[PDB]
RNA sequence: UUGGCACCUCGAUGUCGGCUCAUCGCAUCCUGGGGCUGUAGUCGGUCCCAAGGGUUGGGCUGUUCGCCCAUUAAAGCGGUACGCGAGCUGGGUUCAGAACGUCGUGAGACAGUUCGGUCCCUAUCCGUCGUGGGCGUAGGAAAUUUGAGAGGAGCUGUCCUUAGUACGGGACCGGGAUGGACAUACCUCUGGUGUACCAGUUGUCGUGCCAACGGCAUAGCUGGGUAGCUAUGUGUGGACGGGAUAAGUGCUGAAAGCAUCUAAGCAUGAAGCCCCCCUCAAGAUGAGAUUUCCCAACUUCGGUUAUAAGAUCCCUCAAAGAUGAUGAGGUUAAUAGGUUCGAGGUGGAAGCAUGGUGACAUGUGGAGCUGACGAAUACUAAUCGAUCGAAGACUUAAU
């Protein structure tokens, strides 16, 4: 960081309404879907396993089995899509990016809660 | 990968137009009467 | 019309209207003032001279491009301005509405105006006909000894020779290069900074010249 | 940084023994290059000494070798301990600088730049 | 990224199981694809019965694909494994069933029919 | 093309196809204008003008050949030692081994088939791609004029409004944006790498035992990863009109009192087009170019003097870099290194305390550590110097 404008120029887009959360708590995040003229809400509940970038660019990723199918979802920290997120589970583990649940399914996929 | 054709003494005498040493800093000492080389340790050390 | 100069810092990111991401790139330009306005009977071609950034002035023994005085400081009295340090010219904009000594401020652009930017490149250095050009490479095994090198350069006995313009490997990089079509995002007077819609060439801290796209 | 045509382990290894000859009689001569690497290595090991706490003591046993320095009156000290002793105490006001370069002359096998390292 | 030579699961009850990319339709030049786009494979796995047999060229659409596609808000949506549905002519399912969740970049593909009828659209 | 002749090469002009990279043509495959049809609308038979760019992935026969699968706006024909082996492969042709069939009394022959079988060279000259030194202009620093040169140019598919009415399914007509291939710039985002960053763990050796730590085992192995470099990632481009033009369609109009695009004349008309437009390097001994600003005693300006954000030499460096060159700096100083913070990365240090029979929990504590990123601070180093240096003359006009 030289010198104190990129953080100045981008210092009114930044959230306040966001709850402070760690890799591998379980979120439900309400994504603001616009179709055709309406617009809905729909909740994607899953696990952050992802949480890097730094200022307007930090961003996330919540992994979801659908039916039978795993899910990835990221987008921005501070996007205007989102609703509000909502922490509804504290796991507890041991590194910051989780890339072993890709390859596990099951009940060996679990997380413990602190 | 052979030479054609032998090279002359014009020819030869031209390539080594830029082969040669330049003559160097050599800062004066204030006391001492020798010379010696810019930012160097000695009794001049520069100028 | 409309012209500036800046200078790059880096690149972030600015969300728009309906939550659309946008890449911008912050260039921050301030300090700019005419110098000179050279004349179609007195040089043959309209023009304005504009400089960018601020020295110290008079100064004895200095070796460096940073202060002194005589000839850039005679040149920089003419007009109300201290010494600058970059200069250009500008053939596109108006010489009627402007004044020697005139401060050229980032109001003259407004949110959703195009613009072509213009700048030298990084520099590779001394590169090969694969990354210089886009060449493919030969087979990687198959008993094979052409890797990532030239082929052919020419044909046989008729026209024993090669045609200029071989594309051959050499330095590649300060090359001056003029991005057209671009967009201001959004221009702040208080840091008197500008966002422009995408990435503009060279480096950090590099010179960078803005002026409306003539298409 | 330079890599001072070695391998990293090379390279590492070197590191470590110049600035521990630097501690020994504080006035080593080598070539530039080296000389403009090892200033960097002694300058962090000078700031874990002043600390004092255990904790550096063992972060400065992870690059100090193990030698004997022998003073008057046949005295005997291992190079961690002079480096948490005088040394130490020398520089407790000084924020920066410590160690100090010296231009020479150049080499005869070779036409290497020689200087001198010295701590202040 | 899905290109020549590159086998994909069905994701229907139309009797094919496996599938193998032949050509990617949109250009001549084409290297790859993602979702929402159609190319011609073969069936190489089916199960007994069906209105699909074995060694059959017909046209089928991406719905997954393990490198998820980027939206234009700067969300992405990756899954676990590449899938596709066996369409008609008129861009119309040839089963009668969907399995798995299903990306919403059907649906400006005027993909209604297959999007209808997918447990999820995400 | 298969041949005819035997003029250059037998003190060597050493090679069929494929790979990499190219240039030129037009007897036009695609896109563009037209004309006539025994030319229903779509669409296409033929003919004329037109060369600017673009012309795909596989299976197989031994492959130049060909046949097939699936696409595409299209999968055109040629020339350059049947382009290219001091740029690559060696499959084919192929040399010593060995089978089979026919032929021969036999050694063996066959434009029969099959398995195996060493492709040498440190670039002198011209040429090409980059990059400097020296002088010249009668010049010290900036900022430029530029038509001489190079580059790039016209591909698709839907939507939707007079009606899907003419024509008997499906037309040319102004005119926001979506794509494919290609070109160019960049690292905010998704990824990749990241050998002096952080963490976990196996064997062995060393400081009495155990530890902590260090050495070696591909970086010992494994999981992440900053700066930088990057594509599969993110932006932009190819538009536009202007001027003559080709085939052609015309309007007037004459050396047969008619006619006639013609001999004058007036129009219109192509991816035409090299022109113009757009992008880039560029003072051109056809000593050239131009503007603004800065610079004087010697002593008959002989240079005895010499000055100029005037040049170096030397030194700290990186937005630059093979070396030189270019750029940021040299004490009136933040150029590098430290030192104190900060950003990001890792993911909970040591000590102490408690819990547990023990392996291990937990708390003090988003703890501790952190190469390249950044800010502040002269603590270390860029120190006394030395050298080199614009032009103003003639002649002959007008002043």
């Amino acid at each position: 960081t030289n010198h104190k404008l990129i953080e100045a120029v981008t210092k009114s887009q930044l959230r306040t309404d966001l709850p402070s959360f760690r890799p591998g708590d379980t979120l439900r995040v309400h994504v603001r879907i616009i179709e055709g003229t309406r617009e809905r809400i729909q909740v994607f509940e899953g696990v952050v396993i992802k949480r890097r970038g730094g200022g307007v660019s930090e961003t996330f990723t919540v992994r979801k089995i659908s039916s039978g199918v795993g899910v990835e979802r990221t987008f921005p920290l501070h996007t205007p899509k989102i609703e509000k997120i909502e922490v509804k589970r504290r796991g507890k583990v041991r590194r910051a990016k989780l890339y072993y649940l890709r390859s596990l399914r099951g009940k060996a996929a679990r997380i413990q809660e602190i | 990968a052979v030479p054609k054709r032998r090279t002359s003494k014009t020819r030869k005498n031209k390539r080594r137009t830029h082969f040669k040493i330049s003559v160097p800093g050599m800062t004066e000492c204030p006391n001492c009467g020798e010379y010696k080389l810019s930012h160097r340790v000695c009794k001049n050390c520069g100028s | 019309t409309k012209g500036i100069l800046g200078r790059k810092i880096g690149m972030t990111q600015v969300f728009g209207e309906n939550g659309e991401l946008i890449p911008v790139t912050v260039v921050e330009a301030k300090e700019n003032v005419v110098l000179q306005k050279k004349t179609v009977e007195v040089d043959g071609y309209n023009a304005i001279q504009v400089g960018f950034e601020d020295k110290k002035a008079y100064k004895k023994d200095a070796k460096s491009n940073k202060y002194a005085n005589k000839p850039a400081e005679g040149h920089a009295k003419k007009a109300d301005a201290a010494p600058k340090r970059f200069i250009r010219e500008f053939r596109n904009v108006d010489v009627d509405a402007y004044e020697v000594g005139q401060e050229v401020s980032v109001d003259t652009f407004v949110a959703g105006d195009v613009i072509d930017v213009t700048g030298v490149s990084k520099g590779k250095g001394f590169q090969g006909a694969i990354k210089r050009h886009g060449q493919s490479r030969g087979p990687m095994s198959h008993g094979s000894h052409f890797h990532r090198a030239p082929g052919s350069v020419g044909m046989a006995s008729d026209a024993s020779r090669v045609f200029k313009g071989q594309k051959m490997p050499g330095r590649m990089g300060g090359n001056t290069v003029t991005v057209q079509n671009l967009e201001v995002v959004q221009v702040d007077t208080e840091n008197k900074v500008i966002l422009v819609k995408g990435n503009v060439p060279g480096p950090k801290k590099g010179l960078v010249e803005i002026r409306t796209s003539i298409k | 940084y330079r890599k001072l045509g070695r391998t990293s382990d090379q390279r590492k290894a070197m590191l470590r023994d110049l600035a521990t000859s630097l501690i020994i009689s504080e006035r080593i001569e080598t070539t530039e290059a080296r000389a403009k690497e090892v200033r960097s290595v002694v300058e962090k090991l000078i700031t874990l000494g002043k600390k004092g706490d255990l904790a550096s003591r063992r972060n400065a046993a992870k690059t100090l070798r193990n030698v004997e320095i022998l003073n008057e009156d046949e005295t005997t000290q291992t190079a961690l301990q002079k480096l948490f002793g005088e040394i130490a105490e020398r520089y407790t006001e000084r924020q920066g600088g410590y160690t100090r370069i010296l231009k020479q002359g150049p080499r005869r096998g070779d036409g290497a730049e020689s200087v001198i390292i010295e701590l202040v | 990224m899905i290109q020549q030579e590159t086998r994909l699961k069905v994701a229907d009850n139309s009797g094919a199981r496996e599938v193998l990319t032949i050509k990617v339709l949109g250009g001549s030049g084409r290297k790859t694809a993602n979702i929402g786009d159609v190319i011609v494979c073969t069936v190489k796995n089916a199960t007994p019965g069906g209105v699909v047999k074995k060694g059959d060229v017909v046209k089928a659409v991406i719905v997954r694909t393990k490198s998820g596609v980027r939206r234009n808000d700067g969300s992405y949506i990756k899954f676990d494994e590449n899938a596709c549905v066996i369409i008609r002519d008129d861009k119309g399912p040839r089963g009668t069933r969907i399995f798995g969740p299903v990306a919403r970049e059907l649906r400006e593909g005027n993909f209604m029919k297959i999007v209808s009828l997918a447990p999820e659209v995400l």
